[PDB]
């Protein structure tokens, strides 16, 4: 092709820069929109193309490229779906397969189209029909979709949180942050309880009101009192009127994503166009006292220093700061990545299992705790190793170096301040 | 924790559309502003008034060596401006590229002010060049 | 105003500041007869100061206010625009100006 | 690659048709313009506007050996001029042969000035001459 | 506590619809009275009476630079009223906006009372600007 | 953005058909009206009212060097005009020419009014010329 000896491509729009840090997100929503059970997509462009402005897997989206810098990626999952059909059709299979199927003039219309899907040969091994009538999966079929005035359709969630989560991490790894859709009770404590065996951090919301009263953890049993109780020290929980159909988790994370992990602190953190937790009731800022009682719970929640809405102390269910998780994940993943640096690319050598290839690993993971305590999240540290002489012969034969163990200390920050002063004439 | 690292070798300057190299042993290059942000007036009781000076200008001065052959191509940019007429423009931007960040100026709508002084002994000796700026904008990466 | 609600004051001096760009970075690239414009950063420098200049030629209009210019490093360019010796990945911002066309206002008169 | 090397026993000086040799261990030569090419003028607000200097002359100072033979030619030269009529011209064009090129000026219409101090010690000291030009010539080859 | 500090930047004079720019770098703006308040008359034997002027008349001197571009709008607005009948007004009200307050005077019916002088050399002279009113009006923001 | 610069190298002078040259050092031009274009008057009430005054004459004022050539000119032209009868015109549009546009005005009809007065010392002393005109006209590009 013929191109200009100068090119130029001016336009009106203006843009924004976006930043790079540890962790990407994920928002696991219920949709059949995409066979594929994981999505991903750069810009809220491309978002609106595969979705609708109503629907909750768009809202949590918007809500996460308002704060700046943006975030560089977005992950969306599918959730397993089951269909309901009944009398006030079209099936489709993962890969593309469709069959229509007509009865002409409700038991015996329901019978007649189970026949017919029983009957056809191409897609009936792929679902499963039964008696108003239910679609589900069957055999190695992902993907089910059931769409079509005579005939009604419903669709509804059909699997557990340990069930999609574990589906989900069998396809894709490479996310930190998981936000869900489903906001129910079981849900909510069964994705807890999982993402507790993980390195992740799970993102919720809440606007139940009996959260706001009673300062008795003991007697307390709403969702984040259950979640306290439990130690979940990896749920991040925060309270929110309008967390009914709206995702504030998604602009919470994207608050502090951007940025390098362990070097930040998530309290007293400002969100653009968030507004502050209000009482359903009378649409007035919470009273302390109602504070106190989130605060009990160790749950979150959105703070007016007088003028301005500012999320209040940031921490896990566990009472462990948010910080403090995120850098210890991340000095563990650049460990992992500088040893592997170091194994690999031995293209044409050996690391001899002496005290000359051991010391070599010392000194990586000391290189490693060095960049830690460069951000200023450790403090000091200190290393120790076995010695060759002193190995058991069964790890010799078996090529594995075991042993290996470091300390360190955390340096901490300033959220809060307390002051007296007095005024006289003398 | 440690700040970056300085490197002469990495440091490029350009105006007029030419690149100025062959940088001199020591102090090749040097910005200053031509007056203070700020003069305070002190009255006889005590009392402090400031002035705001709105004056911007600026000085570029960038050192050569003897035998560069950036010196012949400003003699040859300054012999043509010398035959133009007025009302054609003589300025231009000066850029100056750093990938440390230890130079935090740049200079808007330079000309060129002064010729160097030319001197011969047994050694080598350099040529210093003076520019002048509309405005020498101070900027940083914001935090 | 046109049709798309844009003053046609916009659209021509967007227009103009393009092909200003054009003209000086054509000046530029051409009258090399004898040397090169070599694909390193010294090279790219050059590139940023004739950009700013042009930009800075529509700042003195008062028709922009402020502008800033990005350049890639050398040393991360892809291998495949060496061979084809081409530039890419400049951009450019500005921010306009503006003017007054209408006035509103209020009064009053009275004994005291 | 690297630039060309400077050899100060390739270089000759010229003027009145002698030429001028003996020259003393250091800074033998200086060249130097007598006022500057511009002189910006900033208001009060900050505005900025140029002035175009058209001054051109210069001076240049050659510094000679204490025995050197040139200094009898130099004085007959001077002794001669000072017994010609006004209208008689004493200037003529002051040239220098430098083959590394470090050297970018000549002197158009060159007149003596100033006479050397002499000085006496254990040692030898060095005699300096003093010419005026009515215009300082910055050349360069063509790129 | 000090005072509020003054900014030449942000001082703008405006007459005949026109704005006024391009200051000198030195005392460009001067406003006075013709006349003073009070005239007192002493007798003889050491009575006083005092005498109130009616007199409220006074100039304004602005200074601008040698090629500011205001100069070339005020010549072209004074060749215009050289061809206006007497019954046409000349006069327009002399507004001076600083936010910091050390002006405390309006022109009131401003005329334009002389052409500057105008003189050339090296360097670049100002040109001053006179203007009459009928009542210089001192106004102060009430404490 | 920044006005216009000055060059004293491009200004030009012309009277009765000859080319002036030969610039003093400072100074070497002024222009200048010989009345103001208004006179207030002010009753004993404050009434004002405004006299618009006819006289539009002026002065040329140029200063050469000691030894330049157009003085010579100027003495052959003098004392050709002492021999001439009444009737016979002795003025001349006196033309300046300047790309700048820092002089704003033109003398129409101007004649010869006096002749410098010569001084001599150690160093070399200007001359000034004195021209009158009928009407100093100020002009200017139209906005």
């Amino acid at each position: 092709m013929w191109n200009p000896i100068v090119n130029v491509d001016i336009t009106l729009n203006t843009a924004g820069t976006t930043r790079e840090g540890f962790g990407l997100p994920l928002f696991l929503a219920s949709t059949d929109n995409f066979e594929e059970r994981v999505r991903g997509y750069t810009s809220l462009t491309e978002v609106a193309e595969d979705f609708d402005e109503n629907t909750a897997a768009y809202k949590a989206a918007k809500q996460l490229w308002s704060q700046t810098p943006k975030v560089t990626q977005l992950y969306i999952g599918r959730r397993a779906m089951q269909y309901t059909v009944s009398i006030p059709i079209t099936v489709a299979a993962g890969g593309g397969i469709s069959q229509p199927y007509q009865y002409t003039a409700a038991e015996n219309v329901l019978q007649q189209f189970k026949t017919q899907i029983e009957a056809d040969p191409t897609i009936k091994d792929k679902v499963s029909v039964n008696v108003t009538m239910i679609i589900t999966k069957a055999g190695d079929n992902d993907f089910v979709k059931v769409t079509t005035q005579t005939v009604y359709i419903a669709s509804t969630t059909a699997d557990t949180a340990s069930t999609a989560l574990a589906a989900i991490e069998a396809y894709s790894t490479d996310w930190y942050f998981i936000a869900a859709e489903d906001r129910t009770q079981q849900f909510v404590l069964a994705m807890a309880s999982e993402i507790q065996a993980r390195k992740k951090i799970f993102f919720t919301a809440n606007s139940d009101v009996t959260a706001l009263q009673g300062t008795e953890l003991a007697s307390a049993n709403d969702v984040p009192a259950q979640l306290a109780k439990n130690m979940y020290t990896r749920t991040v929980c925060l309270w929110h009127h309008a967390a009914a159909e709206d995702y504030p988790e998604m602009a919470y994370i994207a608050y502090g994503a951007p940025y390098d992990a362990g070097s930040i602190a998530w309290g007293n953190a400002q969100l653009t166009g968030v507004a502050a937790s209000l009482q359903p009731s009378n649409q007035r800022p919470l009273t302390s006292i109602q504070k106190s009682a989130l605060d009990v719970r160790h749950c979150n929640f959105i703070d007016l220093d007088g003028g301005v809405p500012v999320v209040r102390r940031g921490i896990t269910s566990g009472g462990e700061w948010i910080d403090i998780v995120r850098g210890v994940d991340w000095l563990e993943s650049d460990l992992k990545t500088s040893l592997r640096d170091l194994l690999i690319n031995q293209k044409g050598g050996k690391i001899t299992y002496d005290d000359t290839g051991i010391t070599r690993i010392r000194q990586v993971i000391e290189t490693s705790l060095q960049r830690a305590v460069n951000r200023n999240f450790l403090s000091s540290y200190t290393v120790n190793v076995p010695k060759a002489s002193q190995v058991a012969l069964a790890d010799k034969k078996a090529r594995i170096l075991k042993d290996v163990t470091f300390a360190g200390i955390l340096a901490g920050a300033i959220l809060d301040v307390d002051l007296k002063g007095t005024v006289a004439y003398e | 924790a440690m700040y970056q690292q300085y490197s002469p070798k990495d440091v490029v300057c350009s105006w007029n559309g030419i690149a100025i190299e062959g940088f001199a042993p020591d102090s090749f290059l040097r910005l200053q502003r031509t007056s203070p942000l700020v003069t305070p007036v002190v009255g006889a009781g005590g009392q402090v008034a400031l002035t705001r000076n709105a004056d911007k200008t600026g000085t570029i001065e960038i050192e050569l060596m003897q035998t560069s052959l950036s010196n012949q191509m400003l003699s040859a940019i300054q012999a043509k401006q010398d035959n133009m007429e007025l009302e054609e423009d003589i300025s231009s931007n000066f850029v100056i590229y750093d990938p440390s960040g230890s130079v935090l100026a740049t200079g808007i709508n330079a000309w060129l002010q002064e010729l160097p002084q030319i001197e011969l002994g047994r050694d080598q000796n350099s040529k210093t060049w003076i520019f002048g700026c509309e405005k020498l904008d101070y900027t940083s990466t914001i935090p």
